[PDB]
């Protein structure tokens, strides 16, 4: 079971959560990344509105301009998840 | 905000 | 000197030439996947007006909403950019 | 439009 570790948030705590239970579903159902990061937006698009945008991977480095309180940055075990609105 | 990541690995 | 593969392009030859040519000059003043992605981002605010994002690394997958006509997904050597503005 | 990305490595 994958540790779930936030790196960096501008998010309510409730919504930090969801993307962390939805990220760990895309894990059980998905292996690749770009399939992960699909299922992980279109939840969110829908659980919270348009307009979300995931990354998901081991290596990249980013600079996104987001929306206050629609950022999240984080592991779940060793991938990485960039999951933020635009600002 | 801007804001950046990077990935530890 | 970094080879150039543009895998996926919704944007005009100009901007995706300038594109690259911003990634070459990030990947001469920079080694930080971060810090080469700040610098397109920020390149392409001004020369291209807001807002941009960018994703630099070797290896992620994404998902993101982009406007039409402003989206580039290319490998400047062995580093895949993702530079685009939300949809 | 959305479209996905994924690296080659």
């Amino acid at each position: 079971d994958r540790k779930a570790v936030i790196k960096n948030a501008d998010m309510s705590e409730e919504m930090q959560q969801d993307a962390v239970d939805c990220a760990t579903q895309a894990l059980e159902k998905y292996n690749i990344e770009k399939d992960i990061a699909a299922y992980i937006k279109k939840e969110f698009d829908k659980k919270y509105n348009p307009t979300w945008h995931c990354i998901v991977g081991r290596n990249f480095g980013s600079y996104v301009t987001h929306e206050t309180r629609h950022f999240i940055y984080f592991y779940l075990g060793q991938v990485a998840i960039l999951l933020f609105k635009s600002g | 905000r801007s804001t950046t990541t990077q990935t530890d690995m």
